[PDB]
Formats: C-alpha cells, structure tokens, sequence
C-alpha cells in the first residue's frame, strides 16, 4: 500500500517482531514471535478451526493453544514458524509486497552465522524481495539514539550482546556474549510466584506472568534496600487481575526476578551481570577510548525500561570506574523501539544505499554473501 | 458501562503510568535536587580548588 | 516403650503418610491421608459414631464416608485435619508424645512456602515438639538410593518434582516440575473405565478404582508394541474383583493409563511427559554434569511401581540424548517407601544434628524460620 | 619421597605448571594453574564438599565450580590461589617441605618486577625455604636446547617475551614484548566456533574450547594455502567429542585460531605478529651477533607444538632477512617442558651454587634482593 519502493525493516527477536516500512518512527505493529497450535480434540462440527495460529491470533485464541517461540536466544531455530510469522506481517497486517521493496533484518554480532545466512536465504527465496541487509543491534539503537559511540546494552527477551562502539567501529576483543535475558527472569518469576502460592505451568500461565513482570516489575536502585523493606511490609506489594477474575499480590517477588539481570546466579548461570559486563567492554578497550565509552553507557531493547536500571546502571558502573571519569547512561524514549527505528534509519541513509544485497548479487554469490556484504 | 469502565482501566492505566514516571521523574527530581546541590557545593569545592591553587 | 530419643518421620503425601521413628527400618504404620466423615442421618442411639475418622479408620468405616484429603499437589491446605492424622499417627500407631521427640516432615522445594511454615507451626504449636525439620523429598530418595548425584524423579500422588542433584548440589533451575500424578492417572482410569461400562462416581467407587489401578495397571517398556497385542486379544485383560461382587476387566487401558506419564495431555495437560522432564533437567545443567546425570536418572516414590517403567524411561531418556552416551536408571525395591527411608537416613546422620530448628529457636523467631533454616 | 635436599623446581604459568626436583629430566607433576569454587547451594546433608579444590583437583570437580586463574598475562594477582597451588605442588605431590629444599621459580625479565619479589617472597615468608633463585625462561630454554645463543620464541598462554641471547648474555634493547597469546587465540577461537553455531561461555565450555584447541588446531607453512583449501574442501575439517557426547565438526577455525599469532588483529591487538618480532628481536643486535642469532631461532614453552610452525617462522624470518644468510630453527621434542628441564639444568649447576640467595640475605635485605641476586 506504500506509494514508495521503500525499504521494509523487521526486528524479529525471541519476543516479539517489530515490523513497519523505513523512513518511519515506529513500526506499524508488534507481531509476537509466536506460533501456537490446538492441545485439545475438536468435539463440534463446522467451526472451522486451524493447524495452527500466528502472531496476534496465537495469542487471541490461547486459551486452548500451546504457544511456541521460533527464536532461542537471538537465533530462529523453526523456519517453518518463521515464514508463518513474515507472510502474516507482509500479507494481512503490514500490507506489503516484499517483491517491491528491500528488506532490512536485524540480528546480534555475535550469532551464527547460520542465522543472517538463512534470513538472506528466505526473504531472497521465499519472499522474492529485490534486495537484502542484515543489520547489528548495536549500531541500530546508536542510529535511533543519535549516537556513534557507546556500550549497547541490550538486555532483551533473548540474548544481551555487551558491545562497545567507537567512532562507528566496533571493538571486538571487548565484546562479552551474554546467555541472560527476559526469558530468564520469567522462568525465575514463575518458581517465586509458586513459592507465594500461584504455579504458573502452561502457555497461558506463562504469558500471564510475562504480563505480571511487564506491568508490575522494577530492579531498585538499591536491592538490598527494597529488598529489606519489601520482605518486612506489604505497602510495597503491587496487585495483579488475573483473566478469570482472580487476583495475585507481588511483593519482593516485584525486584527479585529483575535482579537477575545484576545477579545471574538466580537462574544457575555463571555470570559477570549485566553491569560487569558493560564495565569490561568499556574496561578492555584502549586507554584513550574508555573515557568516550564512560560517558556513552548505551541502552537498546528491553527491561531498559525497568524502574531503578538507568539510575543503577550508572552507579554500578561508576562504582567499578576509575576516578576523574564521568559515567553517564544514554536512555531514550526510543526504548524497547530503537533497534526497529535503528533499522528505519539506516535503511534510508544515503551512505547506506550500495551497503544492499541485490536479487542478482545473491544469485551470483550464494548464500555466503551475507558474510561479505552485511557483517 | 464497560467503555467507560474500560476507559477507567486505560485512564489508570495511563494514571498508574504517569505516576510511575511522576515516581521515576519525581525520583530523578530529588537526586537531581541532591545533585543541583551537592554541584553547586562542587561548583564552590572547584571553585575553592581554583582559589586555593590560585592563591 | 521405645530405647532411644529419637526424631520422628513422616512422608504426608497428597496420597498416604508414611509414619515411623528415624533410626528404625521402615514406618511403623501407613496411613491413608483421609479424614472421613459421615453423610448419612443416624437412626440408631448409642452407636458410637465419631464426628471424624482418620487414616485406616477413615478407610474402614468408608462405606458412608465421604472420604477428603487435606494434602494437593504437595501442599496441605487443611491443616486442622492434618492435625487430626498426626495425632492419631503418633500417639496410635507409633505410641509417641512429640512433645519429647524431633520431627522431620517433608515436601517439594517448589511447593509454596506455606506448606512448610504450616507443618513446622503445627508440630511446634499443638504438638509442642522439641523440634522441627522440613526435608526435601528428592533428598531423601537420593540417601534411600545410594546417590549423591542424579535426577529425582518421584513421580508422587499429587505433583511430579524431577531435580537434578550433583555431588550433594542442587541444580534448581534445572527443576522441571510437573503437574500430572498418580491422583490424575486415578480419574483418567474412571474415565476409561465408565467407556468400557464400569462408571464409578462417589468416594467409595474412587478408593476402588485407585485400588485398582495399583494391582492391574503396568506401563510397558513399549507401549506400542504392547497395544499391539493388548488391542487384539482377550489374553491380555486382568480380573479385578470389586467390593459387592461384581467384576471389571481391563486390556490396552490397562498401560494406556499409566501411559499418561509419557503422555500427559490424556488429562488435559501441556506436557510431554516425564522423559522430557528428566532429559531437560539434564539439559540446563553444565556440560561436565550431564554425563554424570545422564548415568544417574533416579526413580523415586509411587507410580514407579509399574511393570516396564526401569526400562520405558531407559528408552525415552536414550531416544533424547547423545549418541556415545550412557543412560543408566537407578529403581530399587525401595520404592514408594524410598522417602521414608531418606527421612530416617537423615533425620539420624550425626551431621544433620544441627539442621534441626529448636522449639527455643522457634519461639523466638516465629514459623517463617522454616524458610530460612532448613534449604 | 627424593633422597637428596636438590632444588625443587616450578615453571608457574598462567595455563600449566610444571613440577619436580632439579637434577631429574621431567616435572613430577603437571597442575593447570587453577582454583576451583563451587558456585551452587548444597543441598544434601554429609556430603563433604570442599570450599576450594586446587588443580587436578579443581578441573577434576568442575561440573560444579567455577575455575579461576590466578595469573593474568604471566602475573600472579591471586596469591592466595597460587599459596593453594605451590602448597598441594609440594606437599601432596613432590612430597615435600620445601624447608628442606632450595626452590627455583621463573619469569620473564619484563614482568613487572613485584612478581618475581613476592615469589621470593612466598618460598621464603610461607614455605620456609632455605634459599631461592628467579630464574629467566629464556636462559632455561638455551640450556634445555643446547644453546648460548639464539632467539627464544615463548609465545605462552599469558603473552609472548621475544629475547635474543649471545654468548649466554642478553640484548635487552631488542626484547620485542607482546600481549598475544594462546589466551587470546582460544578466546578467538570461542567467537568463531559460535560463527559455526557452537556457543561456549561458562568455565566447562571455556575449557572446552582451550582443549579443542590444544588438539585440533595448527599454523600451517602457508596460510593462505591453507585457507583457500579449507573454504574449498572438507578434507580439512577435524571432529572434537564433547563430555556430554556432543560432537563439533572444526573447519579452518582449526587454524584461523593459531592465525593470530601471525594476524593479531583477530583478538584486537596492535602487533604484526610474532615472525615481525621474532626478525625484530636479531635485527635490534648488532650485525656481527645477527648471524649467530639467525642460524640459532629457538622455539620453547607450548604453541611451538602446532605443526607448520617452525617452517612458517623459518619462512617468514627468511622473507624478512637479507638473502645470503641462513636462518634455522630449532624445535625440539622437549618443547612446552624444555623450561622446567632448563631449570633443573640451572638449579644444578656447580657455577650457580652461589646464585642462591638464603634465608638470611633475603631476611637482611628484604624482596627487592631478588632485583640483585636473580634478575
Ligand atoms: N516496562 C517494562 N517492564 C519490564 N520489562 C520490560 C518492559 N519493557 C520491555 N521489557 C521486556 O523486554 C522485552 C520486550 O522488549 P523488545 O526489545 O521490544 O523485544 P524485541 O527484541 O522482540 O523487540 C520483554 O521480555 C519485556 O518483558
Ligand atoms: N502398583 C502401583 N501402581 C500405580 N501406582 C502406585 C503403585 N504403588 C504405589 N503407587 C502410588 O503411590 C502414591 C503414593 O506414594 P508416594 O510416592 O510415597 O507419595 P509421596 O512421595 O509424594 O509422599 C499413590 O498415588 C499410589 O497410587
Ligand atoms: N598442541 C598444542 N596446540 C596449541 N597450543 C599448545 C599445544 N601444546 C602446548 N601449547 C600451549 O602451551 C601451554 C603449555 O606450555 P607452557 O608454555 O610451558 O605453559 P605457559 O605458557 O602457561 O607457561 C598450553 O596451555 C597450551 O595452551
């Protein structure tokens, strides 16, 4: 429906794909990454009734669903969901025709290279789009946040990819791959919440308690603190409804599961934490870069928007900084939204229009490409 | 009934929301409050750093 | 008329209490976790006829009964009629006053707290006990099983646990607890049963089909192979003989019930089953661990107690894992009773001495020291 | 157990130690320079368990800990580990009271000079020994070798030291210092066995991947041979087993990772390698010590152990040379261990009998002594 061969941009992470068409300032919709399918044997005649679910409608009809995610940690593992979730995006809600317009994909730096090989693959071979480019999340949120210089911390549903940018370049003997993320502390969520007396076992028990952190959820400023008072009174209790009409209370349940993120050890991970490795990707790159990297303490994705992270974040970092630095965290609105915006931007830069893959290129060159053209 | 009932839940929703950023602003008000003064008592340590290295 | 001090054990499970003193053999007295009571209007004066029956009385006056459990899913939720078990329990069958002896009780690490803050408030607040432990369950099967290191998996009346345990360490985000039992392979039996012309509906016809499922029920190392023959000849059924007279018969449903372990959407439920729970245990914990988990799968608890199921979780965990690998079961005769045991195993070791809460330590602290003194 | 108060002697790195008596052929005893922690709660009662494991010890029960070294790019930091490591070393090991033996521990000259003071220190302030010696891993490798005069090549696990020697004497001016080693190789190696889809982050995986590398990986003579036949064929590709039964299947990540010592560029370092260091160090001397130092390059310490690498060196020196001058290299089988064998050669010397300095000069003069009396 676009009047334009504009670029289309989707960040497809373990959570959700964000998807819209470049040159705007948001997606047009949030498409959870999900495909869902019957648990349960059809008893009535003629209510039509699928294999199977996607996106929006996975999650409308879950009450009798199982919900899968196709995304681990960064990487599509189920292709067959995926190209479930891109046509429902470019057919019935984006209203696009990829045929028409370059595709731009997002994806860590430091995942297989199986993945970017795979999405040139289908957006070239299933989708036909004339042209292709996978882009790193650290440098889409440093586009969307007006920035060429920074730590990206992503924190997302998925994976936290620590890498710090300087002057446009990446530092990579800096970088520290991160298996920590939202999915974790949802898992953590759910066994404190049984603790309280609420077990949250199946799919919609699972997205009801995703929806429980959304809302409900903040990572202090000081754990310890809230931790002390929260354990001591229920004025620092947060309430819940549950869908059925039934309600839950939170209480230090509200900051533990978030915390995990500043102490992974809570989900059994042998970690640094979200600060220490935000510290040693500053702390590892030259002398003269980490003053820059101090001051360019970037977030991307995700639990960014959490109560006390942005405030922690600087004081965990400065706590662990050397003195005379000036440590300061870069936190924009574009939240949850800049990598997508990242994408948009840089889809639309004028620098950027001979950084794409065309249909005849990728024919010519294989699926490999995408190591010599995008990253 | 369920409109404007629905319209309480979005109003709170946006009240909860805007409390929560009262809350963070207010917050970053008063550690800003605690910065705006302890700078300015820097903006006088510094200024006594160059006094005394001047003198 | 007892030799020693020593502490007390009981396994209350949401099926039977295992009761008996630490330091002996086995339980001295089995109970049913029932407290019955009367639905009928009394014609006769000068019966006797008690308000409430516990246990085996609940069991054996049954006929016009209507028999409860105030134990779920590892949880009491009635502890006024656990009081009334316990009671009977101890000064009955055991012939003990807690008031002079520790007791150790037990439950799952992801049952809610209030399970353990109620047992330990009932012994110490109505029972005066000198004091109180709270074991977990996949502990004490590991000490009855001669393991420092494996999964336990003990398959109970009311909740599945499946924790991995490595050199006396808990890998506890690795727990995939379950929500199918033996409680649910019951009314999935009722449910069969009433296809075949056999429907069983109140307390007494519940007692019996759980009765029956315990002496004709198996699960088969291979169920398909099993249905096979069972779906085509008589000769597989087995006779059950019920109460007033009359007989019931079972074929393929005879494993098919069981089968609801591999197979737990038979109730409704979103899970694969038991194997998958295992194998994934294993699978959150560290390469250098799951070797030795692999070699260690340990069964635990009731429901174990059906022919072909060493063997059927010997095949499922193997289809799962790596080739090279080796997946050994350990299943001993001690099964089902295997708990108890590691109570007693426990609740005597020299260094468990200091494990226990004290009535002192109790009254100054209140039941939430539970949560903090026994793991 | 030794019948003779000889030198004990050590080679500390930050991977392996190298242990035994001075006068023998062979360390004793080879401990990886690691403490182990367990980082989970216990959860059984009377399990033992240790709250720090050293060495064999600490690889041995890794499934659980987390393995820390105490030595960064060849400094001791931790010397409350390597107290842990020398005391095992000699009293479960060597069998012996170093109270009752000389010990010699080594480093190269441009260590910073506070490590060679505190192993002084710990032999004489912890262990009691009668007397000590600092010795110089270039002189050991000469005397191991058969040398007075050469190059030795030592690129370790920490950094790479690059010293000419003539005539027993050192040209420090021409020492060439590098932060690149197999620390850093491995580290590469992680990131592209992840480009493969193989992630390693946790201690067993970090492991892991320094064991896949110690048996999989080589240089080659030409590399660029050698890569275009990798990304041309399979018959370069070499299959590594896992613990778990995994199986990684290695392509030119096989040498892309010892690629680094030629290209350090992969791992961020600002160097040409260590063939332009390796020139740099004879060309640094004067031309009339070139010719004695270009005909005697020797390789010693490990990653002289990947095969192509003493004809890479030779070829790529020669390059760099002028032509009419030969250019050798010397590659023994007593590679990795010809410093600890330099050091029972040096320990015993009649001529560096009073190169030992007491418990008694070290008392009078304090830690800086070492600066005097070793180096
Ligand atoms: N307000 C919030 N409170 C708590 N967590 C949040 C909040 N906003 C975002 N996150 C978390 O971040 C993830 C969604 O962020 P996002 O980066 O947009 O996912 P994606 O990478 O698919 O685009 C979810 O795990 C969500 O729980
Ligand atoms: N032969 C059998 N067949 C089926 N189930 C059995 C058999 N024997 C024991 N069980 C089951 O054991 C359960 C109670 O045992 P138990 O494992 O000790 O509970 P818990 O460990 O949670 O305290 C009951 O549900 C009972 O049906
Ligand atoms: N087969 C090999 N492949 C790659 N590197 C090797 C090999 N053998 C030895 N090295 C390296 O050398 C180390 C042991 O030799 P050494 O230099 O004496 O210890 P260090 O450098 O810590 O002082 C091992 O950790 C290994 O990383």
């Amino acid at each position: 429906d676009e009047d334009e061969t504009t670029a289309l941009v989707c960040d497809n992470g373990s959570g959700l794909v964000k998807a819209g068409f470049a040159g705007d300032d948001a997606p047009r919709a949030v498409f959870p990454s999900i495909v869902g399918r019957p648990r349960h044997q059809g008893v009535m005649v003629g209510m039509g009734q699928k294999d199977s679910y996607v996106g929006d409608e996975a999650q409308s009809k879950r009450g009798i669903l199982t919900l899968k995610y196709p995304i681990e940690h960064g990487i599509i593992t189920n292709w067959d969901d995926m190209e479930k979730i891109w046509h429902h995006t470019f057919y019935n809600e984006l209203r696009v025709a990829p045929e028409e317009h370059p595709t731009l994909l997002t994806e860590a730096p430091l995942n297989p290279k199986a993945n970017r090989e795979k999405m040139t693959q289908i957006m070239f071979e299933t989708f036909n789009v004339p042209a292709m480019y996978v882009a790193i999340q650290a440098v889409l949120s440093l586009y969307a946040s007006g920035r060429t210089t920074g730590i990206v911390l992503d924190s997302g549903d998925g994976v936290t990819h620590n890498v710090p940018i300087y002057e446009g370049y990446a530092l990579p003997h800096a970088i520290m791959r991160l298996d920590l993320a939202g999915r974790d502390l949802t898992d953590y969520l759910m066994k404190i919440l049984t603790e309280r007396g609420y077990s949250f076992v199946t799919t919609a028990e699972r997205e009801i308690v995703r929806d429980i952190k959304e809302k409900l959820c903040y990572v202090a400023l000081d754990f310890e603190n809230e931790m002390a008072t929260a354990a001591s009174s229920s004025s620092l209790e947060k309430s819940y409804e549950l869908p059925d009409g039934q309600v839950i209370t939170i209480g230090n349940e509200r900051f533990r599961c978030p915390e995990t993120l500043f102490q992974p050890s809570f989900i059994g991970m042998e970690s640094a934490g979200i600060h220490e490795t935000t510290y040693n990707s500053i702390m590892k790159c030259d002398i003269d870069i980490r003053k820059d990297l101090y001051a360019n303490n970037v977030m991307s994705g995700g639990t960014t928007m959490y109560p006390g992270i942005a405030d922690r974040m600087q004081k965990e970092i400065t706590a662990l900084a050397p003195s005379t630095m000036k440590i300061k965290i870069i936190a924009p609105p574009e939240r949850k939204y800049s990598v997508w915006i990242g994408g948009s931007i840089l889809a639309s830069l004028s620098t950027f229009q001979q950084m794409w893959i065309t249909k005849q290129e990728y024919d010519e060159a294989g699926p490999s490409i995408v190591h010599r053209k995008c990253f | 009934l369920e409109r404007a009932e629905e319209r309480a839940e979005l109003s709170e929703g946006k009240c909860a929301e805007l409390e929560e950023e009262l809350k963070t602003v207010t917050n970053n008000l008063k550690s800003l409050e605690a910065q705006a003064e302890k700078y300015s008592q820097k903006e006088d340590r510094y200024e006594e750093e160059i006094k005394v290295l001047s003198d």
